[PDB]
């Protein structure tokens, strides 16, 4: 039943500062090693830093990529793992896990001072160290090509771009149509920027009469802005 | 890149597959394995020699000899589909530990299909306003591993270029997508753009002019 | 509190390795004593120990081909290495190690000399004819292990290409070999007269108990003093030094006998037998062509020849000031 629990995510400007906790109980944590994994959102993870306990005063290590701008620390009392940042990179961002550490080393076949296991894990916390902020999005039409195909099925949608946070949730034709229509996710761009392109399968019949109307609609922005669709 | 692994690997049903860790440390050291799900909290599956939680099915066996770490999946059913990682010390003795570059497993539910190439000419729209976003539709397509490549003409690029990872669809096939950003100059200034895309050796690609 | 795993790790691999190293030589020593009285002359214009080497070399080529780290540090290169010097403990400086008889070979060289320059060494037929066999006993025993070597890493890929045949399966034969040498070693050793009776039973008694040390002895030779001076280890030619000038020490102590009256003060079975289980485990266990044959042309491009004439000529000039 041992369970881990992340928290203190949100947003963070780069340079500023953040601090992570991590609750547990349920097991013997004055003698168990705490370990930070990261994992960037869609990438592998990463290893940030284990801490230890009374076999060696609480030692401490850190990613090469990390040593000297991270810190962890652990406070036994309060049976909770801490974790501060300072001076935030871009690539910071992503799901913040803490998980307990096992200790391995056979004792014929091995090398010191031996691996190490995560006997479980936490649900995680999430970060964004992003440079943006709330923006409004835009609305660039896009033409299905008047040229393309003329008996099988072209396709037209709308650039929702430079859109931040998440998400923009657009419609179409009111709800009225929802022929294969797919709202694929966002990219993100150098700057920061999220955005995403949404079609709706149309055969190349349309001849004009079949209309397309592309609702976008931002919450966070409160902005709401229509564009429509025509070919070249 | 301390460990290196296979980015993706396929399997039908209650077929036995192997996932490969290959890393220069894993002589003097031992490897663990980690299944992850996606929007789940990873969990232990095989580390050491011979060690497994309990709990875990037997289906997950490992192996260490030489340079590389193997762990072998039995029969994979429907729930094995998920991202395996391998973790052990960075350098052959020092008091780290790293992760590989990461391992998709896909259980074959589907037989393979195509995917649905589309590439859209930038819109004028945009093109008054001083940009010039080129995108490129990829859906419809099983399993989850396509590459984007962009050819300038024949010569390639990669400055602008942007892509997304695959998601789901309705007919739980997969759908992505890529954006190449451009200024306008440098898009009159090429022949031909295209946006190839690769999926299980197998390519489709697409190309616009102006 | 509990312990410090990073001490505790590094104390259990540390008594891994001293265990390894002595189990090992105890169970070389006899392998190479069963060699020894399995001469059997016939031919062997040599004979004796002449074997015992060019074994060692080949079972060692078995190990060559994974031992990796010994092979890239005598490469300079690779700066994320930093391994085990002598991974395959218990079979790279234990039984492949053990089994040579460096000293014994140069020994052997020197007796069969048997004092070149009889009463000038101007003269050039005894000159000539005492290097020629010197040079003939030498060249012989090296060309012959590197051969042995040769075969191993040969034999190593042919049976590596195919299948492994899992390689713990020779792993749980090495432990039962080791829980068969540990009751050996209990019930037979300590089941004896307190004087230790004589026969075969002591013979090996005395050079088994000392031969570990030497091993041990050659080991942190070739652990810590090893590595020293670039693309000169160091370490295996201080033990092979020390080896051949003990051994020639402890010979003209005893085929010598400078006084006259040490024979009869050896003719009581434990002064003279003693210095033979000395010679059979101390010196035995310090000075090794396995690790000398790895140091010579497994790697170490070119200038191994330096390295080898060094060694053979100084040890050489050695047991030679001996006889002065």
């Amino acid at each position: 039943e041992v369970r881990l629990v992340e928290s203190g995510g949100g947003l963070v400007k780069p340079g500023g500062s953040l601090r992570l906790s991590c609750s547990a109980s349920g097991f013997d944590f004055d003698n168990a090693w705490m370990t930070w994994v990261r994992q960037p959102p869609g990438k592998g993870l990463e290893w940030v830093g284990r801490i230890t306990g009374p076999g060696e005063g609480w030692s401490v290590d850190y990613a090469e990529s990390v040593k000297g701008r991270f810190t962890i620390s652990r406070d036994n009392t309060k049976n909770t793992l801490y974790l501060e940042m300072n001076n935030v990179r871009t690539e910071d961002t992503g799901y913040y896990f803490c998980a307990r550490t096992g200790k391995y080393y056979d004792f014929w076949s091995g090398y010191p001072p031996g691996e190490e296991y995560f006997q479980d894990w936490g649900q995680g916390t999430l970060v964004i160290v992003s440079s943006a902020s709330t923006k409004g999005p835009s609305v660039f039409p896009l033409a299905p090509s008047s040229k393309s195909t003329s008996g099988g099925t072209a396709a037209l949608g709308c650039l929702v771009k430079d859109y931040f946070p998440e998400p923009v949730t657009v419609s179409w034709n009111s709800g009225a149509l929802t022929s294969g229509v797919h709202t694929f996710p966002a990219v993100l761009q150098s700057s920061g920027l999220y955005s995403l392109s949404s079609v709706v399968t149309v055969p190349s019949s349309s001849l004009g009469t079949q209309t397309y109307i592309c609702n976008v609609n931002h919450k966070p922005s409160n902005t709401k802005v229509d564009k429509k669709v025509e070919p070249k | 890149s301390e460990l290196t692994q296979d980015p993706a690997v396929s399997v039908a049903l209650k077929q036995t597959v192997t996932i490969t860790c290959r890393g220069d440390s894993l002589r003097s050291h031992y490897a663990s394995w980690y299944q992850k799900k996606p929007g789940q909290a990873p969990v232990l599956l095989f580390y050491g020699k011979n060690n497994r939680p309990s709990g875990i099915p037997d289906r997950f066996s490992g192996s260490a000899s030489g340079n590389r770490a193997s762990l072998t999946i039995t029969g994979a059913q429907a729930e094995d589909e998920a991202d395996y990682y391998c973790s052990s010390r960075d350098k052959s003795g020092s008091r780290l530990s790293v992760f590989g570059g990461g391992t998709k497993l896909t259980v074959l539910s589907q037989p393979k299909a195509a995917p649905s190439v589309t590439l859209f000419p930038p819109s004028s729209e945009e093109l008054q306003a001083n940009k010039a976003t080129l995108v490129c539709l990829i859906s419809d397509f099983y399993p989850g591993a396509v590459t984007v490549a962009w050819k300038a003409d024949s010569s390639p690029v990669k400055a602008g270029v942007e892509t997304t990872t695959p998601s789901k669809q309705s007919n739980n096939k997969y759908a992505a997508s890529s954006y190449l950003s451009l200024t306008p100059e440098q898009w009159k200034s090429h022949r031909s753009y295209s946006c190839q895309v690769t999926h299980e050796g197998s390519t489709v690609e697409k190309t616009v002019a102006p | 509190g509990l312990w410090n795993w990073f001490d505790i790790t590094n104390w259990l691999w540390y008594i891994k390795n001293l265990l390894n190293i002595v189990h090992g030589a105890i169970w070389g020593v006899l392998v190479r004593k069963g060699l020894m009285s399995l001469t059997t002359y016939s031919g062997s214009f040599l004979s004796g120990v002449i074997w015992a080497n060019f074994a060692a070399c080949v079972v060692m080529g078995l190990a060559i081909d994974g031992e990796v780290f010994w092979i890239r540090l005598l490469e300079e290169k690779d700066y994320p290495n930093k391994g085990a010097i002598p991974v395959y403990t218990g079979l790279t400086t234990g039984f492949c190690g053990t089994v040579s008889s460096f000293s014994s070979v140069i020994l052997e060289a020197f007796n069969k000399a048997a004092d070149t320059d009889i009463g000038v060494r101007h003269h050039y037929p005894n000159g000539a004819y005492g290097i020629m066999q010197f040079l003939a006993v030498i060249l012989a025993q090296f060309g012959l292990s590197i051969m042995g070597f040769h075969m191993g890493k040969q034999f190593s890929a042919v049976v590596d290409n195919y299948l492994p045949l899992v390689t713990k399966r020779i792993y749980k034969v090495l432990e039962l070999t080791s829980m068969i040498l540990g009751v050996v070693l209990v019930v037979i050793t300590c089941i004896l007269i307190g004087v230790k009776k004589q026969g075969s039973w002591r013979s090996w008694t005395f050079s088994m108990l000392f031969a570990p040390f030497g091993a041990l002895l050659r080991y942190y030779l070739s652990k810590f003093l090893n590595n020293k001076v670039s693309n000169f280890p160091l370490g295996t030619f201080t033990a092979n030094f020390l080896g051949t000038l003990l051994l020639a020490v402890f010979t003209l102590l005893a085929r010598g006998k400078l006084p006259g009256g040490k024979g009869h003060i050896v003719t009581n079975t434990i002064a003279l037998h003693v210095l033979e289980g000395l010679d059979d485990g101390f010196c035995g266990g310090l000075t090794t062509v396995s690790t000398f044959v790895v140091e010579l042309f497994g790697l170490k491009t070119l200038f191994s020849y330096r390295y080898g004439t060094i060694s053979i000529l100084v040890c050489f000039a050695g047991v030679v000031l001996i006889l002065g």
